[PDB]
């Protein structure tokens, strides 16, 4: 293959050089578990046993005994495929455009195939990292224009049925407000027996820098920061709690548990991005190629992330 | 007034950001492609870049050329140009485009996604009669008197 | 079956997109193996 | 066609209320780690106390008779059970299967103690209780000797669980 | 229950009757041995003449387009094609994938050959079609040139297939 197909044996010398996704670090190493699929959806089933009635004492004789229900639900995830495609030199030109210093036609915008599909998939990933954190695909900086997705195809911001506070536009400076609603949306988060566990936070860059500030008269040796993560421990029967800044985010705060008994990120094995062999080729120096990517595969449970929105009108 | 910006630029690139950044006058071609789309090349008379086109004859002794111009004349739209050769890629009137195109600067405010648009004399799309062109966006200004629009060119009208 | 493997030549594009996720696979476990936080 | 889907739903809903364990596929995992009160659903099938000697039937049946009172009606087929009491009592439907449509029955001669269907919310412990017309227990002239054990527990619109033990006839 | 189940049958049907691939399960096999006549169906695909050149383009879309002249409608999400005519007439649509909710629409600046939706069974052949605002080709203001190559042909009470051959538009 490789000694017939140069695209193919590019994109492998190529492969080692593109950076890991930064949604790494916002999941355990056992929260994440690969599929087998490009598009379709998925079931799980979970069980879960009840007590019908109070035991029975075993005196004498006695046949009648008490019963040990059972009962199961399924959750059915949506998944996606979409396509890129980019244009690039062909392989028998290069020659044709290579200079002292680089390779490529700077006055019309064309690449090598290598550094091409470089530039390409790490695009790619970010869009991947966006849609994992914020559930949505758009490439506006407004954030409209986005494109309709699947039902059953959530993100960690937009997921349905959980604890959602907003702080009100006149308090978005008052840090003690701020701190207000996120004690209110910790004390409705429901993690039953599951409580202790670590935490992790997630912050947008501005809200970053005001819990650095020192902790409120004033006092000392203390930071807001620290008073969160008391806060949080509180809560998860004084388990480690992490805080991530993420650009992505603007004015909201997200807590969530790092248990995959919670909430469990379960994506296809080529949800990354993935060259095509279908190769478009013309008489001119022209090449075009197309990038696969899959899209889907997060699950949680009800009422288990808090979702803090700072109104910043 | 070109395809690439004439004078250099004194800062590197930040490429941090993905969102918004192809509203550049250097974005050629449509954004979304087909594979079985027919392009064809001419020469081009002034810069008819990011513009509609229509065939120009001379006296005779050359061929025709392309330029930038509307109406009843439009032969297509033209998207691309190699500065070095003088060849203008136009996208025949026959074929369905998509793409960003150079607004008229005047009234730019009022374009809106489903707009109906039609070209000028100077092949500038404007708010409207024979061709059928819907803008997709609003206009982005990349210049005091450079406008640009996401606009789709699906042929003419009755 | 990864990328990384020098010795691994891939027959088909099947082979090549199989090793493509193996080698994601790898990484992402490398990538929690030198973890800290 | 949206309205058409919607009203899709709207059966798909009132046919799955009538239902034993309908089969619903949820976005998200509901989490009920408190082992008290995880007993007191429509799903739970069978008796809180279930003896090794209990005899049970399965019969065809019309309707829907799960977690009702239970008779013998002959229509050529052969004799099915329908919901209802009164005189006509047979026994207690205590399971079902809607695939062989096939409901699992303990005779009347039998005593049970379980979750069965109420009419209504104005039932109290220690109370005297009926079959109706229905099949449904309601509040007391009993040819039967049922007592309720707890008090009416609400799920559905009209779904009324109460835990009765049913140990023969009156005389 | 039984009144509960018929309408969820009524609601069933009349959702699927809007489907192009409805699944619906036979209780037995249907004989299709002979080997005309068997294009006629709502699930015919594509269209009857196809170019290796033709120019597809995938768009989400609202409501049912299926074999009906699309047009442009722009909301924040991403414009979708609805089905509509006049002269807001963009394309039609060829195609469905109803788990991604996807529909394919041959631009109008491509000819096409191929069965579409009619108004009603009043179409014969060798006349001039009109696409109306519900997407459907009705007998003649014609901004474009359709021309009917067969008779209407009757599925169900509204189905009514037509093959007409689009070649852009009229001046």
């Amino acid at each position: 293959l490789f000694d017939e197909n140069y695209y193919a044996k590019a994109v492998a010398n190529i492969i080692g050089e593109v950076k890991d996704p930064i949604m790494y670090k916002w999941f355990s190493p056992d929260q994440i578990e690969d599929v087998d699929l490009q598009m379709g959806y998925q079931k799980t089933v979970k069980w879960d046993a009840f007590l019908n009635a109070n035991p029975t004492t075993i005196a004498n004789e006695v046949n009648t005994i008490s019963t040990i229900g059972f009962s199961s639900e399924v959750v059915r995830l949506n998944y996606l495929k979409l396509q890129y495609k980019f244009r690039h030199l062909k392989q028998t030109s290069e020659k044709f455009y290579t200079s002292d210093s680089y390779i490529g036609d700077i006055n019309n915008n064309l690449l090598p195939f290598a550094q091409a599909y470089k530039l390409a998939s790490s695009e790619i990933i970010k869009l991947i990292n966006h849609f994992v954190l914020t559930g949505t695909v758009s490439i506006q900086k407004d954030g409209k224009n986005q494109k309709r997705l699947l039902p059953n195809m959530y993100g960690l911001l937009n997921m349905p049925e959980q604890i959602k506070e907003e702080v009100a536009s006149g308090d978005k400076d008052k840090m003690d407000k701020i701190f207000e609603k996120i004690e209110a949306g910790l004390s409705k988060l429901e993690l039953g027996d599951e409580f202790s566990t670590p935490m992790m936070v997630i912050v947008d860059p501005a809200t970053s820098l005001k819990l650095v500030k020192p902790y409120a008269a004033a006092s000392s040796c203390e930071k807001w920061e620290d008073v969160l993560i008391q806060t949080i421990k509180a809560i998860n029967n004084r388990e480690d709690v992490y805080i991530e800044t993420s650009n992505l985010l603007k004015h909201k705060i997200l807590i969530y548990p790092l248990n995959s008994e919670l909430i469990k990120f379960k994506p296809s094995k080529y949800m990354l991005p993935t060259p095509n062999e279908q190769v478009d080729k013309d008489s001119t120096d022209v090449a075009h190629s197309y990038i696969d990517f899959v899209l889907g595969g997060l699950l949680a449970t009800r009422k288990t992330i808090l979702q803090v929105n700072i109104k910043q009108s | 007034l070109m395809k690439n910006p004439q004078q250099d630029s004194g800062l590197l690139s930040n490429s941090i950001d993905f969102r918004d950044q192809n509203l550049i006058f250097s974005n050629s071609g449509g954004v979304c492609t087909s594979s079985k789309d027919k392009i064809e090349n001419y020469p081009a008379k002034g810069y008819p870049y990011k513009r509609g086109v229509k065939l120009s004859f001379g006296d005779g002794t050359t061929e025709l050329e392309v330029e930038a111009g509307g109406g009843d004349d439009l032969y297509g739209v033209c998207s691309d140009i190699d500065e070095f050769s003088g060849m203008a890629t136009v996208i025949p009137i026959t074929n369905n485009f998509t793409g960003y195109l150079t607004l008229k600067k005047d009234g730019q405010n009022g374009v809106n996604p489903g707009d109906k648009l039609n070209f000028n004399q100077h092949g500038e799309l404007e708010k409207v009669k024979s061709v059928n062109a819907i803008a997709l966006s609003k206009a982005h200004k990349l210049t005091e008197d450079l406008f640009i629009v996401l606009a789709s060119v699906f042929g003419n009208r009755a | 079956a990864s990328l990384l493997d020098s010795n691994f030549v891939p027959i088909n594009f099947t082979e090549f997109v199989q090793a493509i996720s193996n080698t994601y696979k790898q990484r992402r476990i490398q990538f929690y193996e030198n973890l800290k936080r | 066609t949206t309205q058409l889907v919607k009203e899709y739903q709207e059966k798909r809903s009132k046919l799955e209320k009538f239902m034993k364990n309908p089969q619903h596929d949820a976005s998200l995992l509901s989490n009920s780690n408190e082992f008290r009160d995880k007993n007191v659903e429509f799903f739970a099938s069978g008796g809180t106390r279930t003896s090794k000697f209990d005899k049970l039937e399965n019969h065809p049946f019309l309707g829907y008779p799960y977690k009702r009172g239970v008779k013998r009606v002959i229509q050529h087929y052969e004799p099915h059970v329908e919901a209802g009491g009164g005189e006509d009592l047979y026994g207690i439907c205590i399971d079902i299967d809607e695939f062989s449509k096939t409901a699992t029955i303990v005779p009347i001669t039998n005593n049970f103690e379980g979750y069965l269907v109420a009419k209504d919310s104005t039932v109290k412990v220690k109370d005297k209780l009926i079959f109706n017309k229905d099949g449904a227990l309601e509040k007391v002239k009993a040819t039967i000797n049922a007592t309720a054990l707890t008090d009416a527990k609400q799920i559905s619109n009209e779904v009324y669980l109460v835990k009765v033990a049913v140990f023969g006839n009156k005389a």
